[PDB]
């Protein structure tokens, strides 16, 4: 080759290595970040962030009364100046000392005993997770940061010999920086857990250190978030002094009434994470961080205040980590305390910085939350990109309230006020400012979300979940409030959404039906607690094994499985495997049978309803393991137990297919000479009833302590139901010919052991109980003496079962076409007091997919772990469900 | 001292509530007809189910 | 009936230490639910031991709520040394 050529392959890949290199600096400095969740609770009524967008979109003024049950002297502590206030109302969390204690394990001792700022900030952090389409519980071992400004407002008081009660939790539950560890220790998170003391700005700084934590790789995700509350009212006394607050409590931002500023308590929380993860793992964005900035001022006039240099500095330094000009923003969140000091020096900051050479048609918009709220303190950032973020999704800029007029300090003379909400290229963009009283001043930019289907499986089921039973209830409410709200969603994303991004706690439920008529009032007999159909109710069991069982005959009925064949292909490519491997030991084709194909077979005959069968529970089990539901152990009865010994894997696909087919065959002379008959007796008594019989009857099976099987020729079974009508004592013809577990087989006992010649037995994978031994077999010994004994000696599914539960196995899931053998199971699991749960797969006249996903429902309820990405979908389309329903508790200290 | 007392209004938290079921009774003046809060709580029950 | 005895003993004590004062929370501790998911630290974890022991009059180790952190647990070690 050319020397040319050769060099110009090395400049390529030089190129393109720096072209990578140059991409990470990109990435690893100016990274914008995406704000995939949020959760706010604020004066007002708000407790999620849509209550936050309709309360400052209505104008609604969320100042009120002090609170009365804190213990405060509020009649006596009010003075229009030697250690009283002049301001009678202000932004209050009246339900701050409510907090669901049991629901993140906290103890009310540790609850009452820890401060409140603690137990809203847990909450707010669960739902801002929840808001994200993140499980929380899912986020445990993750590399997830925490970053909450906070501050010591004083619950305990350190400094006045704390109270008896909170004794020994003063420190775990007050320090700053515990407010911040508490999130990640009860949820598990890895990422480092800072808190911030920044009085006035510590929110917003925390969001640019999770900013800088996460472009640096040291988190996956993290969690920017603020929260105040007011113990007691020392912040309005100490600022009454000097005339800060509002005399009549109305943060009057930027107006020419500007009198002051009051306080305000509120939590508020975002779960950020990188736009390339975002992007990746599939979330929604919300919003896009793109660039923050935080400085001081230093050389103020005193330390307590502001100062118009330092606030534009940090507003250029954020324009230009974000690599943004300033006329690309149309909005700010200003800080807007409302003080006479304050508001001149941000507008002018404002002013001077954004607002130099934008159109002459596109003026900077301000507003401010304080005005709506009052002052949040350190959670003021964080609710005012909330805020913001809710203007972007909503296309429309609130009214900042009481701007009688702007004020005359600043020459406006670029920059307008919102008096009244506005509506609106290019991406909408917005500033968020929260400069601190102790000079750190902060800002952030953020910017639209940018702009982002699967067929519907039928009867796709509804689940929901609690920590307790009235908590369910509460969900249910909130999810049919919120579906009552929406132009009619798609069920099966709500589905998906519910299985998938909500953690399964310990009281279930679940709705499953294919129609959107009934799931309605499902919800609504939930939310009162009614029964209904289409209504599924149970408690999950916290450990246990998981049993397939695999019966004999009589869980037949023509027309199984042919919906099946149609709506599943898992199960038609498994009943095709099972035909293929039927095909060499018959003359004829299982899905005709199953079909019901014209001239095929029925199911009447012995020797085509016992490979039916087989091909149908090991298809049924197949499936159960395919949507990720793997048995600990499998328990089969009579020729279910070959199936059972596929399952296991002890006998290949074509091994069993040749047992149980020459089996059959072999059995087919036998037909017309006996039966059985089920009567529901104890198995000694069954026994010695068939004592004057003598060989001419036997025990064919004990099903349960009140259920057994007895099998035997014709005149002596009439014989013996005539013994039985006139004793009363329920006894039962099975539909049944030939008197299987009887010695009648010793008649073709040779063709028996020509049934079984040629297999290739194999240790069991999973742990296989025979019914014959009565324990766990080995693989290996399935020989032909061992199924010509199960065809012969009688079934011990009483004694297997109750070995089965004495080794911790509790659930028990029928594979069959309708449950036969659920009634003795239950009754044994309650003779023996366990708690093991039984099901079935499909039932008699019910073989569709929404029988299939009602059994795979009870199961989920009842525990089982289900794979619920096979039976919905990989992913669909986010839906925003509602939040989880917090039974709350009063948790506050009494002098 | 040990027998004085008054009654207040003591604010409290925004409950979450609950949503209307069946049918609710509203008996109103025929005076004030069709105007203000008949309309608007009729509404308010329409759409609370 | 001493199990159950035991146990109702070890749910009152945990309940009592698990309340700053004063219904609820006695049926909140079921005997499957673990200690440490009830919020136990070391301070409750000895003030439980120091209850248990004066209750059964018995020196147990400090640390017996999270070597058995069930409360049936605690009930079969303590019918176990008794
Ligand atoms: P228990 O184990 O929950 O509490 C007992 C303890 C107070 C000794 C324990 O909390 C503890 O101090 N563990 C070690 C903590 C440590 O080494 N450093 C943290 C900063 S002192």
């Amino acid at each position: 080759v050319t020397d040319s050529e050769k060099v110009a392959e090395y400049l390529r890949r030089a190129t393109l290595d720096l072209r990578a290199a140059r991409q990470r600096i990109r990435e690893l400095e100016s990274e914008p970040i995406a704000i995939i969740g949020m959760a706010c609770r604020l004066p007002g009524g708000v407790d999620s962030p849509e209550g936050l967008w309709e309360l400052v979109d209505s104008g609604t003024d969320a100042i009120a009364g002090f609170p009365l049950d804190r213990g405060w002297d509020v009649e006596g502590m009010y003075d229009p100046a030697p250690g009283k206030t002049y301001v009678k109302e202000a932004g209050f969390l009246y339900d701050a000392g409510e907090f669901d204690a049991g629901f993140f394990g906290i103890s009310p001792r540790e609850a009452v005993s820890m401060d409140p700022q603690q137990r809203l900030m847990l909450e707010a952090s669960w739902e801002a997770f929840e808001r994200a389409g993140l499980d929380p519980a899912r986020q445990r071992g993750t590399a997830t940061g925490v970053f909450v400004g906070a501050t010591a407002t004083g619950y305990v008081s350190p400094a006045a010999e704390v109270p008896e009660g909170a004794e020994g939790f003063a420190i775990t539950g007050n320090m700053t920086a515990v407010t911040s560890g508490r999130i990640s220790y009860t949820l598990g998170l890895q990422g480092p857990a800072v808190t911030i003391d920044t009085a006035c700005s510590s929110s917003l700084v925390a969001l640019h250190l999770a900013c800088q934590s996460l472009r640096q790789g040291e988190c996956t995700t993290a969690l920017a978030g603020g929260v105040t509350v007011m113990p007691t009212p020392t912040a309005f006394t100490e600022f009454s002094r000097q005339r800060g607050l509002a005399p009549d409590g109305r943060c009057k931002s930027f107006a020419a009434a500007a009198d002051g500023t009051n306080w305000a308590e509120g939590v508020a929380v975002l779960v950020v994470e990188r736009l390339s993860d975002a992007r990746r793992n599939g979330h929604r964005v919300l919003a896009v961080v793109r660039g923050t900035a935080i400085n001081q001022d230093g050389a103020s006039n005193g330390l307590s205040a502001p100062n118009d240099l330092a606030q534009e500095r940090v507003i250029r330094s954020a324009l230009d980590n974000a690599g943004l000009t300033a006329s690309d923003v149309d909005a700010v969140e200003a800080h807007g305390t409302g003080t006479t000091l304050g508001d001149p020096i941000e507008a002018q900051a404002l002013l001077a910085a954004y607002g130099h050479e934008r159109p002459a048609h596109r003026p900077l918009r301000v507003g401010s939350l304080k005005s709506n709220i009052g002052h949040a303190g350190p959670a003021a950032g964080v609710a005012g990109v909330i805020k913001m973020v809710m203007a972007m999704r909503h296309g429309v800029l609130p009214r900042s309230l009481h701007i009688d007029e702007p004020t005359p300090q600043v020459d406006w003379s670029a920059v307008t006020l919102l008096t009244e909400p506005v509506d609106w290229d290019r991406p909408r963009r917005a500033g968020v400012s929260a400069f601190g009283i102790s000079g750190t001043n902060a800002h952030v930019i953020l910017e639209q979300a940018p702009t982002q289907p699967a067929p519907p499986v039928p009867a796709a089921p509804w689940l929901l979940s609690a920590k307790t039973p009235a908590a369910l209830r509460a969900q249910a409410r909130r999810l049919h409030t919120h579906l009552a709200r929406h132009p009619h969603p798609d069920p099966t994303d709500i589905a998906h959404a519910l299985a998938t991004t909500r953690t399964p706690h310990e009281h279930r439920a679940a709705l499953v039906t294919d129609d959107h008529g009934t799931r309605g009032p499902a919800l609504a007999a939930l939310a009162e607690g009614a029964p209904d159909a289409c209504l599924i109710s149970g408690t999950a069991l916290s450990k246990g094994r998981t049993v397939f069982v695999f019966p004999g005959q009589g869980s037949q009925w023509t027309g199984m499985g042919r919906e099946l064949l149609h709506t599943s292909p898992e199960f038609a490519a498994y009943i095709a495997e099972c035909e293929t491997a039927l095909n060499d030991f018959v003359d004829w084709s299982l899905t005709d049978v199953l079909r019901g194909t014209e001239g095929a077979p029925g199911y009447d005959r012995v020797d085509v309803v016992q490979p039916a069968l087989f091909a149908v529970m090991v298809s049924l089990a197949r499936l159960w393991q395919h949507h990720g539901i793997h048995p600990d152990a499998v328990i089969g009865h009579s020729q279910g137990e070959i199936a059972a010994a596929h399952i296991a894997g002890a006998l290949s696909l074509q091994d069993a297919a040749r047992i149980v087919a020459l089996r059959s065959q072999a059995l087919l002379p036998l037909a017309g000479l006996g039966g059985m008959t089920s009567l529901a007796l104890p198995h000694d008594q069954a026994l010695q009833l068939i004592q004057p019989w003598g060989q001419d009857l036997s025990i064919a099976s004990v099903n349960g302590p009140h259920s057994t099987v007895v099998s035997g020729t014709t005149h002596a079974l009439d014989e013996l139901h005539t013994t039985c009508d006139t004793q009363g004592v329920r006894a039962r013809r099975i539909p049944v010919d030939y008197a299987s577990h009887s010695a009648q087989v010793e008649s073709i006992r040779d063709t028996v052991l020509q049934a079984a010649t040629g297999i290739n037995p194999q240790p069991t994978t999973i742990p296989l109980y025979s019914t014959v031994t009565g324990q766990p077999i080995d693989g290996t010994q399935l020989d032909a003496d061992y199924w010509y004994t199960n065809l012969r000696h009688t079934v011990r599914f009483e004694e297997t079962t109750r070995a089965l539960l004495g080794s911790g196995h509790r659930h028990f899931i029928e594979t069959t076409a309708h449950p036969v053998l659920a009634l003795a199971l239950e009754e044994t699991i309650e003779a023996t007091g366990s708690d093991a749960r039984v099901t079935g797969t499909l039932r008699r006249d019910h073989g569709d997919l929404t029988q299939l996903h009602t059994a795979l429902a009870t199961a989920w309820t009842h525990g089982i772990d289900v794979d619920w990405t096979a039976v919905l979908g990989d992913r669909r389309t986010p839906f925003e469900l509602p939040t989880y329903a917090f039974q709350r508790q009063r948790y506050w200290l009494e002098p | 001292d040990d027998l004085r007392y008054k009654v207040t209004w003591k604010p409290t938290a925004v409950a979450d509530g609950a949503s209307a079921t069946g049918t609710w009774l509203v008996v109103v003046p025929e005076s004030l007809a069709g105007g203000g809060w008949p309309v608007v709580v009729a509404r308010a029950v329409d759409q609370a189910g | 009936e001493r199990d159950r005895a035991l146990l109702e003993v070890v749910r009152g004590n945990a309940a009592s230490v698990m309340s700053h004062g004063a219904t609820a929370t006695l049926e909140a501790v079921e005997p499957t639910r673990a200690f440490r998911d009830l919020g136990f630290d070391s301070l409750m974890a000895v003030e439980l031991r120091n209850r248990i022991g004066a209750a059964t009059g018995l020196r147990l180790a400090p640390t017996l709520v999270f070597d058995h952190p069930t409360p049936e647990a605690v009930v079969r070690h303590l019918r176990a040394e008794l």
